[PDB]
Parts: C-alpha cells; structure tokens; sequence
C-alpha cells in the first residue's frame, strides 16, 4: 500500500491549516524511518472550536494517530 | 457582558466597527432580537 497519505491538522485563530504529502512506502505494519516534508494546502477561515475528531469511511483501514 | 459573551474580539484585532441605527428598520416591542446575558466563561474569538 505506497500511498502513504500523512496529514497535519491544525485549528488557529478560527482557522484550519492542512498540511499533506503523498509518498511511495513499502511498510504498512509500521512507519518507515527517512524524512520528508509537509507543504501546506488548504486554509479554511471558519471559527470553529474543534475538541473532537472523527474520521469518516465509506461502510458496504489501517491508520496512525499522534499529537503535537 | 457583551464582550464576552455575546461578541468576542482577539486583543490583537486590527479592525473597524460599524453600528447603523435602525429604530425605523428593527424596533416594533421587538422581541426577536436579544442579547448573551450570563455564562460560565468567556468566549473565544470567532465562537
């Protein structure tokens, strides 16, 4: 599975800051080691207090979860 | 009470406020307008 899709998702004085980089991995079971970098995308000017989150999947996933 | 529960400004905010009087376009008693009145804490900016 080489679509390795990492997000950064931030909340900053009612705004929303997406940070992404889609790169080629050949290790699902863990994180392979390396660096790269995460160019920012999207900047949502909305002005919502954000203290939850879920992830929304089509139903008839294997994913990592980490704070900064 | 309504700086900080009704509207909430950054400290920082580099703005303008425009009030328009409109005793002809809102007043009727109007009911339909009120106002934040009490709460726990204070809001935060763009809440």
């Amino acid at each position: 599975f080489k679509n390795l899709r990492e997000f950064v998702f931030k909340n900053i004085d009612g705004y929303f800051k997406i940070y992404s980089k889609h790169t080629p991995i050949n290790l699902v079971r863990d994180l392979p080691q390396g660096f790269s970098a995460l160019e920012p995308l999207v900047d949502l000017p909305i002005g919502i207090n954000i203290t939850r989150f879920q992830t929304l999947l089509a139903l008839h996933a294997a994913y990592y979860v980490g704070y900064l | 009470k309504i700086a900080d529960y009704n509207y909430k400004l950054p400290d920082d905010f580099t703005g303008c406020v425009i009030a328009w009087n409109s005793n002809n376009l809102d007043s009727k008693g109007n009911y339909n307008y009120l106002y934040r009145l009490f709460r726990k804490s204070n809001l935060k900016p763009f809440e």
